[PDB]
RNA sequence: UGUAACGGGGCUAAACCAUGCACCGAAGCUGCGGCAGCGACGCUUAUGCGUUGUUGGGUAGGGGAGCGUUCUGUAAGCCUGCGAAGGUGUGCUGUGAGGCAUGCUGGAGGUAUCAGAAGUGCGAAUGCUGACAUAAGUAACGAUAAAGCGGGUGAAAAGCCC
RNA sequence: CCCGGCGAGGGGAGUGAAAAAGAACCUGAAACCGUGUACGUACAAGCAGUGGGAGCACGCUUAGGCGUGUGACUGCGUACC
């Protein structure tokens, strides 16, 4: 049959080199280390995706004990509050209110200190 | 006495940044004669500082 | 319209010949043939000759004024290195190589 | 492969690789490593299994009803103009005549034409069976495969 | 939603004066490094410095308890073989009084560009006297 | 005319030890 | 006058008039869901937080438009002991429009 | 080598004890979708339709399911100079190997569908051949017998002729 | 016909379906070497990516919206066999 190969080759080497654009160096036009790259980087990827939610987790805990102690408690004082009022109201939500509009977050520290207090 | 890894591009072209030329300034134009040559050098037909010494 | 002259297989090596191209990339086509007259290298015998037929054609055919004509681009392109063999001590062979350049000049107003 | 024998370097104090044959199937225009032969690939069906397999496509071009039967098959002299007429007269394109009697006249009528053939009853093969498209059989030769299958 | 992300274009600073004649040196940096972090704002972002501008008068009164003034010890090496340089807490005093607050927060400080963008923020002085009125400073209790 | 003066590399003639070993 | 409500899990923070991204709800393509659990109205200084949900409040929405997000490649691999393993995923998005706020 | 036996700044608590309350904290668990397998059980079977519980880290290895290439049959059929292969770009889509459409270049072949046979898939073998890097415009220009000036020749003379 | 040295090499004209088919000749990929444009880069530490992310420029429209190119700064992150 005599199979050649070259075209098989091509295609593949060309999938992964547009993969690898970008890349510094001759990580970008080498093939040999653009696959080192491209399955480095894939695996980055997979450990960022879990990354993500823990970074945004502790920003968002960080904004909210931030406009807490400018309103006078603390983070985790304001969290069993909001727990002992049950209020479902997640961190997400509750940083991007302290961002944006500020007064209905002084309505949320006000019920969690008549909560808690 | 050897390298030990291959040097990239960037750092090529990073060395050969000082080796590039500068140019000759300006050629003093001859008052007398009107044709260009370097500053302090007879020109092509010989005239230097107006007169011609040369054959 | 940009008036191209090019010299195919200059016997001389790409990185000696892009020195004196860097000096006069982006001139006025006078200035540059003092610089390169002046110059003291083989490269300048060799883009002097080159820009002399770029000016000579830039008028000729197109028909357009000496004191228009500047340098826009003008570059060094590799071309077919031809090997040799240097032999050296112990036995061993060296391949050297004779590079060759390309060397082009666009030259408009 | 036609070479040498010897070593192209010796084993240890070289800076190159360890090889030992410039035949090598690693290496330029040296041996493909699984050479070929030539060699028989017949594959053997049995008696019955192809007998089986002809009852089976005879049934099924009476269910597909592609086996046009008559009675006999004749041209006068063997023009392959008359053959292609008579066969528009037919109306058929692809068209398998397996003859029951032999008809020499046929074979030459038939040699010509590029999409129709003409066989015997006895030397009938499936791949031909089922490629052709509309088979037109003599009665003599239902006859005989009758026999030929029983 | 991709949440708030403060611009270095559009966030505003303020100026602060903190006293510093006798508050405890670790207290003090750590309150300094919280401000100049940036995270007493609900603005705040890490790869944005939100911080705050703060003139640290009265910088060599600052008290240390315990038997630190004698005892604590200052290290830094030169870069040549044997300079390995040292100094305790009052010869450092009576050497810059100012490096102490300094040495303080920017071991408190994140480290690399913006750990020292973050530092240059900070202009402590050994005296009561400054020269950056002209910015209107508020004093803050810290 | 092309002369095309470029044979190939027969360089690697052989080699010795020669040198001071660990042992 | 925003809302905050919650849709399987993740909560979001519209505005009338907006778009937003649920993932995918069983309702045909251009029908409205009116989600039940809002958990706050605001109103310029005239909030009223949901304990742990408002009772006075629905949020009427249109689903605009079904889809699949973009492809996100998984690469795990596992270094000199000859395993990795590629695999795709689309998640399937659902546009709806806020209408109605109460 | 340089503090150097909290990780560091630093701390008389920001240390240790005993009692708590909170919170942070993983890819654990829960929520929301999505995929597959293995079990149950009825079905209404184009032999998997409704649930259902439960499982899915993986080397050596065992089992199962596929993609792609070249040639043969289907094929004197279909697409193709109103532009095939191939090359380069983009957009869509598939769980992945992949697939499709198109713009540019090319200027004559390609091949559905279902099957069949393999010289059938490369990143590693101090692998083989070709090409091009790197050191680098760096070492070197091959006897430490030695050169200098004028005149000729040419577009051009330190080396040629006188 | 012109530049050049009565050279090499080129530019216009010409044959040509095609000269980016011109003999160093179909197609012309990759490494490699340059040029032109947008962005970044001269207080900065390390498998050079990935998650986040301002700005800038270029393309589009119920202004909203985005994409494409770049990536300051930042959490994590010690190649492959
Ligand atoms: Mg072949
Ligand atoms: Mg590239
Ligand atoms: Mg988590
Ligand atoms: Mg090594
Ligand atoms: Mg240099
Ligand atoms: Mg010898
Ligand atoms: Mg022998
Ligand atoms: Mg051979
Ligand atoms: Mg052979
Ligand atoms: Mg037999
Ligand atoms: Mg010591
Ligand atoms: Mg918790
Ligand atoms: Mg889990
Ligand atoms: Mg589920
Ligand atoms: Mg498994
Ligand atoms: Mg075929
Ligand atoms: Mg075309
Ligand atoms: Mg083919
Ligand atoms: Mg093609
Ligand atoms: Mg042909
Ligand atoms: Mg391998
Ligand atoms: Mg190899
Ligand atoms: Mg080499
Ligand atoms: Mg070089
Ligand atoms: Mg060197
Ligand atoms: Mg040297
Ligand atoms: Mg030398
Ligand atoms: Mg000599
Ligand atoms: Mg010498
Ligand atoms: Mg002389
Ligand atoms: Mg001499
Ligand atoms: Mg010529
Ligand atoms: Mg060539
Ligand atoms: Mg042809
Ligand atoms: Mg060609
Ligand atoms: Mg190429
Ligand atoms: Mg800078
Ligand atoms: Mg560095
Ligand atoms: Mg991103």
């Amino acid at each position: 049959a005599r199979v050649k190969r070259g075209v098989i080759a091509r295609a593949r080497h060309k999938k992964i080199l547009k993969q690898a654009k970008g890349y510094y160096g001759a990580r970008s036009r080498v093939y040999r280390v653009a696959f080192q790259a491209v399955i480095k980087a894939g695996q980055y990827a997979y450990r960022d995706r879990r990354q993500r939610k823990r970074q945004f987790r502790q920003l968002w805990i960080a904004r909210i004990n931030a406009a807490a102690r400018q309103n006078g408690i603390s983070y985790s004082k304001f969290i069993n509050g909001l727990k002992k009022a049950s209020v479902e109201i997640d961190r997400k939500i509750l940083a991007d209110i302290a961002v944006f509009d500020k007064v209905a977050f002084t309505a949320l520290v006000e019920k969690a200190k008549a909560a808690l207090a | 006495a050897v390298q030990q890894n291959k040097p990239t591009r960037s750092k090529r072209g990073m060395r050969r940044s000082h080796d590039a030329l500068t140019a000759v300034t300006s050629l003093s134009v001859d008052k007398t004669s009107g044709e260009k040559h370097l500053r302090h050098h007879i020109t092509a037909d010989g005239y230097y500082r107006g007169r011609k010494v040369i054959a | 319209m940009e008036t191209i002259a090019k010299h195919r297989h200059a016997r001389s090596s790409a990185q000696k010949v892009r020195l004196v191209a860097d000096l006069i990339r982006g001139k006025k086509v006078s200035q540059a043939l003092d610089i390169l007259t002046y110059t003291n290298k083989k490269a300048a015998v060799l883009v002097k000759k080159v820009l002399e037929s770029a000016i000579a054609n830039a008028e000729h055919n197109d028909g357009a004024d000496i004191d228009d004509l500047k340098v826009t681009k003008i570059f060094v392109d590799e071309g077919p290195s031809m090997k040799r063999i240097m032999p050296r001590a112990k036995g061993r062979a060296d391949r050297i190589l004779k590079r060759t350049s390309h060397i082009t000049v666009v030259v408009s107003d | 492969v036609t070479g040498s024998g010897k070593k192209p370097w010796r084993q240890k104090g070289t800076g190159r690789a360890r090889s030992g044959s410039i035949k090598s199937p690693i290496w330029r225009s040296g041996g493909v490593t699984f050479a070929a032969r030539p060699q028989d690939h017949s594959q053997k069906v049995n008696k019955k299994m192809y007998r089986g397999a002809l009852k089976s496509i005879l049934s099924e071009l009476v269910r597909q009803d592609r086996l046009i039967v008559v009675e006999k098959f004749s041209v006068e002299a063997p023009k392959t103009k008359l053959l292609a007429q008579k066969l528009k007269d037919m109306a058929l394109e692809d068209v398998l005549i397996i003859t029951g009697e032999l008809d020499e006249n046929l074979f030459l009528a038939a040699r010509n034409l590029h999409k129709v053939d003409v066989r015997d009853a006895t030397g009938i093969d499936p791949v031909s069976l089922i490629a052709f498209d509309k088979v037109v059989m003599t009665a003599d030769a239902v006859k005989q495969v009758e026999e030929m299958l029983a | 939603m991709k949440t708030f992300t403060a611009k270095p274009e559009t966030v505003k600073r303020d100026w602060y004066v903190v006293d510093a004649t006798g508050k405890t040196l670790g207290r003090l940096a750590t309150e300094l490094a919280r401000r100049l972090r940036g995270k007493h704002k609900a603005e705040y972002t890490p790869h944005v410095d939100t911080g705050d501008y703060i003139i640290v008068l009265n910088a060599d009164k600052v008290a240390v308890t315990g038997n630190k003034r004698t005892d604590k010890v200052y290290y830094h090496h030169t870069g040549h073989i044997g300079g390995i340089k040292q100094a305790t807490f009052e010869e450092m005093i009576a050497r810059r009084p100012e490096r102490v607050i300094e040495i303080a927060v920017k071991g408190m400080l994140p480290k690399g560009p913006l750990g020292r963008a973050m530092f240059r923020k900070l202009k402590v002085y050994a005296g009561n006297e400054h020269n950056h009125a002209a910015q209107q400073p508020q004093v803050l209790d810290i | 005319a092309a002369a095309a003066a470029a044979a190939a590399a027969a360089a690697a003639a052989a080699a010795a030890a020669a040198a001071a070993a660990a042992a | 006058m925003y809302a905050v409500f919650q849709s399987g899990g993740k909560q979001h923070r519209v505005s009338e008039g907006q778009t937003v991204r649920l993932e995918k709800l069983d309702i045909a393509t251009g029908e409205t869901v009116e989600f039940a659990e809002v958990l706050m109205i605001a109103n310029g200084e005239e909030v009223k937080i949901g304990v742990p949900f408002v009772d006075g409040g629905v949020i009427k929405a249109e689903v605009v438009a079904h889809g699949r997000g973009e492809k996100v490649k998984i690469v795990k691999f596992r270094r000199r002991k000859h395993y990795r393993k590629q695999q795709g995923h689309r998640q399937w998005f659902t546009d709806v429009k806020i209408t109605g706020i109460s």
